[PDB]
RNA sequence: ACCCGAAAGAUGGUGAACUAUGCCUGAGUAGAAUGAAGUCAGGGCCUGAUGGAGGUUCGUAGCGAUACUGACGUGCAAAUCGUUCGUCAAACUUGGGUAUAGGGGCGAAAGACUAAUCGAACCAUCUAGUAGCUGGUUUCUUCCGAAGUUUCUCUCA
RNA sequence: GUAAGCAGAACUGGCGAUGAGGGAUGCUCCUAACGCUUGGUUAAGGUGCCAAAAUGCUCGCUCAUCAGAUACCAUAAAAGGUGUUGGUUCAUAU
RNA sequence: GUGGUAGUAGCAAAUAUUCAAAUGAGAACUUUGAAGACUGAAGUGGAGAAGGGUUCCAUGUGAACAGCAAUUGGACAUGGG
RNA sequence: AUAACCGCAUCAGGUCUCCAAGGUUAGUAGCCUCUGGUCGAUAGAAUAAGGUAGAUAAGGGAAGUCGGCAAAAUAGAUCCG
RNA sequence: UGGAUUAACGAGAUUCCCACUGUCCCUAUCUACUAUCUAGCGAAACCACAGCCAAGGGAACGGGCUUGGCAGAAUCAGCGG
RNA sequence: AAAAGUUACCACAGGGAUAACUGGCUUGUGGCAGCCAAGCGUUCAUAGCGACGUUGCUUUUUGAUCCUUCGAUGUCGGCUCUUCCUAUCAUUGAGACGCAGAAGUCUCAAAGUGUCGGAUUGUUCACCCGCCAAUAGGGAACGUGAGCUGGGUUUAGACCGUCGUGAGACAGGUUAGUUUUACCCUACUGAUGACUUGAUACUGCGACAGUAAUCCAACUUAGUACGAGAGGAACAGUUGGGUCGGAUACUUGGUAAAUGCGGCUAGCUGAAAAGCUAGUGCCGCGACGCUACCAUCCGUUGGAUUAUGACUGAACGCCUCUAAGUCAGAAUCCAUGCUGGAUAUGCAGUGUUAUUCACCGCCUCCUUUGUUUCAUGCAAUGAUACAGGCCUCUGGCCUGCUUCU
């Protein structure tokens, strides 16, 4: 039930990798919730649920389609207080097929329409904004 | 052959042609219907577009922003009293409608007189001189005739744009139409309004969906990209910001459904946009319950292209254009409708930092003169 | 031989001012990089200078023309313009003089070039060449009025 | 030949060389073949209006939430219907 | 020989002209001044060859030519070299 | 020879030789200038779409495309490697 | 009619990676010259006759023929059925 | 006649008498839908199926043919853009089941809305990775080259393999190879504009044409209904998102030749100060404007019916949604709303109507001419019904404007 946030990541983007699964990269395949336009590259916000390969990271974690949710992002977003929130980096979580994180703990800081939609994610981030 | 990935169209075909209209006001067209139950009230109005702001309130929705601080855009309108003048009658026939007698005031200002005119500076000034003296001699003949017959009444109004800053002067006339009960009492409502300025707290109130007629802010012709909304074509021999295929062979012929250049802006077009404030010209307008500082609803170095000094009313075409509101066709209550509006701060100050000119002059101190 | 129409053939001449190649005699081509033999010193064949080789590299003028399948395409131009690009002391570029001519020349070979003409130049003649194949074929009325089938045919328009 | 506004024959008649009236419209179907014309009469085909002539007369059938409507001709079938109108033949009024 | 097309396509590379006075029937365009630019010594500079053949120089001018104009000219005319 | 040559023409093309200043720099590179030369190329007004050439773009970074085509990015010198 | 290799070299033919980008998501703004308007000048290809459609038949995809829809001077800028 | 090849280096005269594209006839082949009922379906031909047979439809496949075109209709595919069809993949409302729920399969009204991102191939097709409500099939000269592109095919250069004694050939592979013109007519998109019972000005009416919104998710409903258990709905309500459409620039972002302010390099003005040239000399910030799912806002409520389910009720003492009569009913249709209306050569109301010989109205009276698709009484005002009506109404009338003036 997420609103809506300008969405900084279309499908080619290679983003950094938080939590201690091993990880470094996480490129992006697809979005969950993506319909149905000719020509756009399906992108994702902050917050949400994705598709993504390692490119490198550990050797069992690599050349497979892993579901990640999306934890900080450098393109800017209005929050409804009036201001213009941008973070340093794009950076995700690898998930299981539920929506659960893997490794549980996170590094960097984090969004607060992360924390605000998964419960889990909330409790393991160090400082949320 | 079909088409191979079948994707919507490229702009509306319900708006067409798009061609600049021939009216600078807009026109309203479709008054609400009537309620013979209501007392008998005016169903539209006319003010100038200003300039828009943002303005701070407390969300009353369970959503996430329930309770809490959301930042809003919105434009202020300038809207100085129209002065009723005349009423109009309106058979209806198995045609249409039909005007069956104009009257009109004893006096009208020379504010009015203007929009009779092309060119005031030559002319001796002659429009309702012969009227003016027929009428000391009043219209209880004519006036006689609307209550016999006529299902439908409007009041002719006309704007004070000498009150506004456009270097305007001339005035628009303006039908609008009284929604009430019998049609004896619709003209002693118009009657006793002649020569009378009515103020914009008659029609509208906080919290209100008004519906907004103008016309936009034009641009030329336009190509196909910027006017349909169409991708443009790959880095292409003749150029590229146009279509490629206008059509089929058969038929031979184009049809009307492509998209071409033409003109674009200066249409004539809203519906549900929500009154936030209604104002006072007669100090603290911008003022509010939470901020308690003396403010007026001009910006610092007024609004781009300036002052209002005026009534005016905030809510959810270019500057200087008359706009006209209307009462809603239905009065809808969708939860978003019928909210409780709370105005935390308006604001009123380029990249403006501070909100009133002597609190400039407090940070900079003793300047050199 | 009703009028106009070939692709071609032959006879006799004119061209290397463009281009192809040889010869004779003249002219031309910044500034950097790399550092071959030879030589001199010091150490027990190494180390440091010196030196200035190459159909060597970067890159001006000059010669050339890869890409944009850019501009232009009733053009400035019957091949041009823009940015990009190849080579640049050589199997290099180039003026003048001179040699080679049409089933002949010349060819680091594409049937290329031989005066915007080339899988055989150009000019004149034989020549009004030939055509079962196209296209045309000029006044009026009056009277009669067809055939697309037989046989033979290098005959099947 | 699956068939073709396909290919190949036999007899006669046309079109080609040929208009006129009809088939809305059509080189080949129908009537009928032509000198310029005045009057009369028909052919094929038609008579609510476009359109010259019947909203003529007389007796049946049909109701279509895709009726039907004129040879060549511009497509329709197997199989169904307690929709309706008649017929044929058995069995106790159905 | 003459139309429609049509007073249409078009006259847009090479950075650029401006102000005054004189001349003249007439000046965005000739000359003189004052400003402002460009070429930028493998120059749009100063000299030869091939090729051209009087284009050189002066005075004069009704056309036409110099794809607008023209009092200007490699144009036209009469002299000279 | 961007008007005396050849390209049908006062044609953005072609055509052998010589002399060759200052500053910046390795430099006859590019950029600006002095001597010498020139302002010859129809003008004025508006600033639509569409073109021609030239710039710049948040986040992502070839997902575009037959194909990284076009454009970006790299670039000199010194020291290390 | 050479078979198998191969350092250096290539405006040669392919594939992947890093860097870099308006190629792309997804388009937007800015500059000059144009298009546009005026003054002067001023072509050409093309042209049976002409120029709105639906169906019908027809040499089997009509601007003209039959049956319908219809049909109101004169003009400018664009566009590519 | 006395007689071998080759030409992709090619040439000429011709040919739609004759091939390679579209179109046309045909529909074997391809594709789609029926009829019969042997069996399958624990039992039971027909919920869903359907052999052996048999009847059609289609022109989205491929043949067959040679009517049109050889003094040229520019031959694949992709990109772009529009519209149409339904033989419906999803969405709406139903009906059937071997339908408990959930999930489905079958059928009817349905074309209103939607049908995507990528890897390999020139591909059309195909095959994968993923998303999604769903990733249905087609037509429009196998839509679309004076719209592009030129990867493929199909010139000239060259390579390999097979064939040929050779020149050369290949529905064998391989690389390099020019895509011309609109200024004409119409069409379409926008712009002015003459004239009509006068001029000129303002407010209007709205015939007709176009139309716009549409899908998904979460929270509660609810771990409820239903079920032996696993599993597991729906309506009303609340909150968001996608796609599409129409506006706008407060804020955030983008743009810079306001050459706005500052900084730096080279040259030049005797220096300083001021600048100027490098066609925008560069770098940072840069108002106004324009602008972006890269920003913010907004996207109506009525009637008539389809499928279908019912009411009353005969024909047929009963039954029956149908025969006569009604009712409910959809993402449908028509309005409403929205856009235009020089889309009706449409129509209404209201203002002012020429400095005083100078024209200009309106209403009578009477004369000059010139228009009419049409002068000779070119005539006549209840409102209905038709298995009933009308009244001058205890009576009278209808059976024609064939009458009555």
């Amino acid at each position: 039930s997420k609103m809506r946030v300008t969405l900084g990541l279309p499908v080619g983007a290679l983003i950094n990798c938080c939590d201690n699964s091993g990880a470094k990269n996480l490129y992006i395949i697809a979005v969950k919730g993506w319909g149905s336009c000719l020509n756009r590259l399906p992108a994702c916000s902050l917050g949400d649920l994705v598709l993504a390969t390692v490119k490198k990271g550990k050797p069992d974690l690599r050349k497979k389609v892993h579901m990640a949710i999306i934890v900080r992002q450098r393109r800017a977003w209005r929050r409804a207080e009036g201001y213009f929130i941008y973070f340093e980096d794009n950076a995700g979580v690898v998930a299981n097929n539920k929506g659960e994180m893997k490794g549980s703990a996170v590094t960097g800081p984090v969004g607060k329409e992360c924390a605000e939609l998964w419960p889990k994610i909330s409790a393991a981030a160090t400082a949320i904004c | 052959s079909h088409r191979k990935f079948e994707r919507p169209r490229h702009g509306s075909l319900g708006f067409l042609p798009r061609k600049r209209c021939k009216r600078h006001r807009g026109k309203v067209k479709a008054f609400p219907k009537d309620d013979p139950s209501k007392p008998p009230h005016l169903t539209a109005f006319m003010g100038y577009k200003a300039g828009m702001t943002h303005v701070v309130r407390e969300l009353d929705k369970g959503s996430k922003l329930h309770k809490k601080e959301i930042v809003e855009a919105v434009t202020v309108v300038d809207t100085p009293p129209m002065v009723c003048v005349g009423v109009v009658g309106y058979i209806e026939t198995p045609r249409g409608l039909r005007a069956l007698v104009t009257v009109w005031a004893g006096h009208l200002s020379d504010e009015c007189k203007r929009r009779f005119y092309k060119n005031w500076y030559k002319s001796k000034r002659k429009a309702f001189t012969k009227y003016a003296k027929r009428y000391g001699d009043k219209m209880e003949a004519e006036l006689t005739r609307m209550k016999n017959y006529c299902s439908v009444i409007r009041a002719i109004c006309h704007t004070q744009p000498s009150k506004t800053p456009i270097g305007s002067k001339k005035a628009h006339v303006m039908e609008i139409q009284v929604n009430g009960g019998s049609i004896a009492e619709k003209v002693d409502f118009c009657t006793k309004m002649f020569e009378t300025a009515v103020p914009v707290k008659a029609v509208f109130t906080e919290g209100e969906m008004i519906d907004v007629i103008g016309v936009t802010k034009g641009h030329g012709v336009k190509g196909v990209v910027s006017r349909w909304g169409v991708t443009r074509l790959p880095r292409t021999h003749r150029g590229l910001r146009k279509i490629a295929c206008i059509g089929a062979w058969h038929p031979a012929r184009v049809q009307f459904q492509v998209p071409r250049h033409g003109q674009k802006g200066y249409f004539h077009r809203e519906m549900n946009k929500k009154v936030y404030r209604v104002g006072n010209g007669a100090p603290r307008n911008a003022t509010t319950e939470s901020d308690l500082t003396e403010k007026r609803i001009t910006p610092m170095g007024g609004f781009p292209h300036g002052t209002v000094n005026n009534d005016f009313l905030l809510l959810k075409g270019c500057k200087k254009r008359p706009i006209t509101f209307r009462k809603t066709l239905v009065p809808r209550t969708t939860r978003r409708a019928l909210e409780p509006v709370n105005l935390k701060f308006i604001d009123t100050s380029g990249h403006g930092r501070f909100q009133t000119s002597e609190e400039k002059a407090k940070f900079y101190g003793p300047l050199k003169s």
